[PDB]
């Protein structure tokens, strides 16, 4: 990102991620600070920023992969997109499943029904579209010509308001 | 279990079904208050907010933004009636090969009254126009703030005005008035650089005849109060009075043909 | 009983053809369609259409319970099986009769008996059919006898066909009547077909197929019990409407035709498959961005697609059948040359260039008393001049330059001219050979090379494999595509299962 | 040769008609930044456009 | 002495048909077009095409000097005049022979005689053609397709019924002529040979007759052209009549030696751009959708396609649908299907009238007679049909011994 | 006036005279 910004390359984000990889080796390796750097770089960059969400984009993955927050300029999703804080499996395994003590076939079907509801009402682009967090839901074949039109519009983007300074500061 | 073709829908659990679902919702955006309202508008010989954009822009150049947006107000039962687009159509398009950002207010949705998401959509298009340095075209047809939503509307009007101010002397701002613009709607055109009005059918007024009557006893039609002729000859807010919508669009393309895209581009 | 309302179950061309026949009968017609076929012409053409579910044929059209459910829901009283799926599925035909529906076709007994290769040989012997002695045939010619038979045992030979232009034992071009046969051979084939059908107890339409050796030795090859896709050249030469004849037979009526009709002239049929003949006759999915039919004198089109159709990888590649007829084989070839010159199909590869080629080839024109074509001639003797399909893809550097096409009149001549957008007859634009949209690996993933269905999974979880070992077979357009391990290692992740629909680039398995 | 040529998609002219066609078609076919608008704009002392517009204009070639 | 390159001198369907016949013969096909026809399919189907200039038939197509100019420019060694326009202009025929091109048609003298009612009736009486003195109250119109020869061989390819008429304009046509007795058939056939042999016609043509309820055959006229209705006889009797015309004009004697036995039955339906619900008034307009019927029993000949803009300058006919079957009733059934499959959008067509008449008990005869006659549409049919609801630049250039117009689109961003 | 130009088509020499004002 920072290289592309310093040489004025527009940034195109193609998103398909569950977000950060949960684990101890990641935490001990600094995933928080590296992600903070990624958060910072994508907002420092002044170039045209366009995003195409393909299927899942959860949590910090949604954030850092050129959300409209963090000031991406145009946001498109394919109809397969899934925008949420967490996937259906994680939401069920976290809130719902831990109330039963047993892994009974009760909890099995209650969980499967929760997944079924969440993959429709929650992990779908329609909430984000209703709220205008993404700018359009597009048929995939549109993408090439739509990127051409979008970057043609954004070609002369002047970013601001920004206050000039010696430099920004970056989690380092 | 098989079904007639009238009832069957492709399984939403498939990519093909999701794509079909997108097609359904898109279609549903073309007539967000039902086809009857569009028929009622054509019966008066007026274009819809979508057709006005598609006529003004170059063919196929329009990329719509926030098509599926819905309002979120729960006051006074508004949650029961949440038309797609919240009553403004927004996007960007070329005119004569040069990019412009555009918005067009839909009188069929709550009379075009400005609400929360409606305002947020106009704000988004304004911000895009300013960052990209491209002309902004506003097509205005709404009666005031959506009183059901309340103060929200006034905050969004403030935001729109502030954006028009920031944009003033930066990008060409052109307002087309296409119906009764009432209340706060009138001040954005006044901040924009050029006002084009449609002779018999556009109006701008801050206070309506009913209130004028109540407070002053003066009884006045909307046309006398704020018609295009009045605003041309008496008030002088209006820069052009078009014989019709097509003439208005022609005039706006002419203005754009003389104007540069921004205060620092070389002119055409 | 009598047919009053038919349900068909086939896609594309034959569904359209049976709907048309039903309307000529004045019968109401019901289509059934899989999820991909929601746009196909037969869905719009039938008087009503019932949805089948699932992407694959094995889900949509092979399931008996869905077709029987649709017959019940639609109130159709008859079933037409079309070509592909169930026309020889004796178990389906039985379940249909068990439903009380009229089965427009042969008895399940005879379907099963003639489907059993050994039983069919016994039947042929009992019928005293011409059996090949022994022998293998080196350049055989593939002839055939269209049969009509009522439930009362009257049998008519409606004519012969020649189907010798084949690839992979699948026909591309066929012609009727079978040319350059002695009257003795013709009489033999007619007699043989009638005998085989009565000896099998056959009724309904059906075709008896034979090979002719270079020495003229007729041999009975097989009976195909279902209006074969080539019936049109018999309809056009004989003048019969073979589908209505199936209706008349299924109604239990005796044959109108008392004696074998004398053919008028000659007819050719060309199968317009969506297959690239410049590659190895490989079927490919794609959009039909343009489809303009050959038209006018002596030309018939039966077509399953229209401009804006999409052919997915789940069903047979046959887009259309072009049928061309004339007073003589020579005239029929001339008219075929015109029709194929007029045909344009765009957005996906077709065998149209091969048809154009072959109708010009002396091996198929013949000397006037024989021709050289045989059932392996396309694979072993036809010089494949056809270049691979590329559509509009820009491939060389000069192709990247925009072009404006103009019509220019010069001395009255209507010239048509393409003008490059920069010709010296873009201030810093560079032209260079654009890279193909292709991935030019070491990676662990086995990936699906194209969309299809997973008809077989060869590996098991945790198995070790070696470079070249089979991992899966993908059915695409009813063609086998074996996908193999690219490196040695252990299968350490495995997502596919048999019957799964699969998209291109899907990670089948991970070899580590 | 990778040059883009004219192409007679349909018909054939005689050489004389080709000569007419080609003759007809042939017969039919420094920086000075002084007072550039970017100098005329009024900027805040801390406005980032002093980098991304003004320098990106004066320096750009 | 033999055809090698045919210039077809008409527009529309007959241009397409003759271009196709020439491609079958292996001949070079040259078309000519008026400016309103520069888009039209025949210009793109022919191997070569020439502009005529101008907006009307009198400017574009009827000017002998323009058609002969284009023949000289193309090197077309034969002219085919199709039907209409100059197809019966004996002076043009003579002009073409003077130009030394093969005239694909009857002799100028034959055209000039059979076009004049007085010597036509003289030739009919001489030939002893049936010729009732009398009036026919509900006459049925029947015509014999002649294939004559320069050697004087004659074959009658078939009797054709054209009795569904309005203002003598034909709209639905049949082959073989139905419900005639075999004696009537014999009389017609022999009368046609006699009259055309006596006239000396050598090329394909049609002899028209009227049949009254009395059953009396009466001679009417000889058309001296391969008339527009020929496809029904081509589908019925298998003769390719345009290729027969090429053979005759080559002077190769007929290889057909007896009257070909009908294969079955066929109907032709003309797709006029005329509003049957509006008294068949022509109206111009765009053909924004055109979808022919297709498949079993259908032949389509069409001068138009999707996006064609139709104007009032020429004949109102757009296409012809031909439907064939083994039997009359089968052909009617197939017609009732094909006319339902046929979709035309954006201009008025007679398709609704075809849908009616193919469904009408007056036209669906009882098997021994049917009630229709040349006044039936005007006076007896229930007309239930709901009525239907920039310039190019030119440059004048000399080159060697020639002077040429070169023309470009009205604007040209060349280079 | 005309403008006269000499064009070689496949090496065949041709003179062309065209309007002096195209
Ligand atoms: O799928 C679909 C069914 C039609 C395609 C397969 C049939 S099998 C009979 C005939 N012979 C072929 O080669 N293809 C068709």
């Amino acid at each position: 990102i920072r290289f592309c910004d310093s040489y004025n390359l527009p940034l195109v984000f193609v998103v398909d991620t569950p977000g950060a990889m949960p684990g101890v080796a990641e935490e001990k390796g600094g995933i928080i600070k590296r992600g903070g750097r990624f958060f910072n770089a994508i907002v420092e960059a002044d170039v045209p920023k366009v995003t195409v969400i393909i299927r899942k984009a959860y949590g910090g993955g949604y954030a850092v992969m050129g959300s409209k927050q963090l000031s991406a300029d145009l946001n498109f999703a394919w109809p397969t997109a899934r925008i949420a804080v967490i996937g259906a499996e994680g939401a069920a395994q976290l809130l719902v499943k831990r109330f039963p003590d047993p892994n009974a076939p009760e909890v099995q079907k209650i969980r499967d029904d929760f997944i079924e509801g969440y993959n429709l009402n929650m992990a779908t682009p329609w909430i984000a579209a209703e709220r205008g967090y993404i700018d359009a839901v597009i048929q995939p074949h549109e993408t090439r010509l739509l990127l051409r039109k979008s970057l043609r519009l954004l070609r002369d983007k002047q970013n601001g308001p920004k206050v000039q300074r010696k430099h920004g500061l970056l989690p380092l | 279990v098989t079904e007639p073709s009238a009832e069957h829908q492709v399984d939403i659990h498939t990519t093909a079904g999701k794509l079909a679902d997108l097609k359904r919702r898109t279609e549903e955006t073309l007539h967000p208050v039902g086809e009857a309202a569009v028929d009622k508008v054509h019966a008066k010989g007026k274009l819809t907010a979508r057709e006005r954009i598609l006529a003004l822009l170059d063919e196929g150049s329009f990329v719509e933004l926030d098509a599926l947006a819905k309002h979120r107000s729960t006051n006074f039962g508004l949650e029961k009636n949440r038309p797609l687009g919240d009553g403004v159509i927004t996007g960007y398009g070329t005119i004569d090969g040069r990019d412009v950002c555009i918005f067009s207010q839909d009188a069929t949705v709550f009379g075009g009254s400005l609400g929360e998401v409606y305002g947020e959509k106009i704000v988004k298009v304004q911000e895009l126009a300013i960052k990209t340095g491209r002309p902004l075209i506003g097509i205005n047809d709404g009666a005031g703030a959506r009183i059901q939503e309340g103060v929200v509307s006034l905050g969004l009007y403030s935001r729109i005005f502030h954006n028009n101010i920031k944009a003033s002397g930066v990008i060409p701002q052109i307002s087309l008035i296409m119906g009764a613009a009432a209340g706060g709607h009138v001040y954005s055109p006044a901040l924009t650089d050029f006002v084009v009005m449609v002779d018999q059918t556009s109006q701008m007024f801050i206070t309506g005849p009913d209130v004028i009557k109540t407070v002053t006893g003066e009884d006045v039609t909307m046309e006398e109060l704020g018609g295009a002729h009045t605003h041309m000859a008496k008030s002088g807010t209006a820069h052009y009075v078009a014989s019709g919508e097509q003439d208005a669009f022609d005039y706006v393309r002419d203005l754009l043909s003389y104007l540069p895209p921004n205060n620092y581009a070389d002119p055409p | 009983s009598k047919i009053s309302k038919v349900l068909v179950a086939n896609r594309g061309e034959i569904a359209v053809r049976v709907i048309r026949a039903a309307k000529d009968a004045g019968l109401a017609s019901v289509a059934v369609y899989a999820e991909p076929d929601a746009d196909a012409p037969h869905v719009r053409l039938a008087d009503e259409a019932f949805a089948l579910g699932g992407q694959t044929s094995a889900e949509s059209y092979l399931v008996f319970e869905k077709i029987l459910d649709a017959a019940e829901k639609s109130g159709a009283n008859a079933i037409h099986p079309g070509y592909g799926f169930l026309s020889e599925n004796a178990d389906f035909a039985q379940a249909v009769i068990d439903a009380g529906l009229i089965w427009i076709g042969p008895s399940p007994q005879s379907i099963r008996d003639l489907g059993d290769k050994v039983t069919a040989r016994h039947i042929a012997a009992r019928a005293k059919a011409p059996l090949v002695p022994g022998r293998y045939l080196d350049k055989p010619r593939h002839v055939e006898a269209q049969v009509i038979a009522d439930q009362h045992g009257n049998v008519v030979v409606a004519g012969t066909r020649d189907c010798s232009l084949q690839r992979r034992f699948q026909k591309l071009v066929e012609e009727a009547p079978a040319p350059f046969l002695t009257d003795a051979q013709r009489k033999e084939i007619h007699e043989s077909a009638k005998r085989i059908c009565k000896e099998a107890g056959y009724y309904g339409a059906g075709t008896v197929e034979y090979l002719v050796g270079q020495d003229g030795l007729i041999s009975f090859l097989e009976v195909n019990t279902r209006l074969q896709v080539e019936h049109p050249v018999t309809e056009e030469t004989s003048g019969i409407d073979l589908v209505r004849q199936q209706f008349k037979i299924a109604n239990g009526e005796p044959l109108d035709i008392t004696e074998d009709p004398t053919p008028r002239g000659h007819s050719f049929e060309f199968r317009i498959n969506g297959e690239d003949a410049g590659r190895g006759f490989l079927p490919a999915p794609g959009p039909v961005t343009k489809f303009v039919a050959p038209t006018g004198p002596g030309v018939r089109m039966d077509s399953g697609v229209e401009t804006g159709s999409v052919i997915g990888g789940q069903f047979d590649s046959m887009l259309a059948k072009l049928i061309v007829t004339g007073a003589t084989r020579e005239e029929a070839l001339e008219r075929s040359r015109r029709a194929l010159a007029e045909f344009t199909v765009e957005g996906l590869a077709t065998v149209i260039p091969f048809h154009r080629a072959v109708v010009s080839d002396p091996a198929f024109i013949g000397d006037g008393e024989k021709f050289d074509v045989h059932t392996r001639w396309i694979e072993t003797e036809w010089n494949n001049t056809v270049e691979p399909f590329t559509g509009g893809d820009p491939i060389e550097e000069e192709d990247t330059v925009p072009r404006q096409t103009v019509v220019v009149e010069v001395g009255g001549r209507r010239l048509e001219v393409s003008l490059p957008g920069d010709l010296a007859i873009a201030p810093g634009v560079v032209r260079k050979k654009p890279k193909p949209r292709k991935r030019g690996a070491s990676g662990d993933a086995v990936t699906a090379p194209m969309q299809g269905t997973v008809v077989k999974v060869a590996v098991e979880e945790g198995q070790e494999v070696s470079a070249g070992d089979l991992v899966v077979v993908l059915e695409a357009m009813k063609m086998e595509n074996p996908v193999t391990a690219h490196k040695d290692g252990t299968i350490t992740g495995l997502a596919v299962e048999a019957g799964a629909a699969i998209t291109q680039g899907t990670v089948i398995a991970e070899i580590k | 040769d990778h040059e883009a040529h004219i192409k007679v998609l349909r018909g054939e002219p005689t050489p004389e008609e080709m000569a007419a066609l080609m003759a007809v078609l042939a017969s039919a076919g420094e920086r000075n930044m002084w007072g550039h608008p970017v100098d005329k704009l009024r900027y805040s002392v801390f406005s980032w456009q002093r980098v991304t517009l003004l320098e990106r204009t004066h320096m750009r070639r």
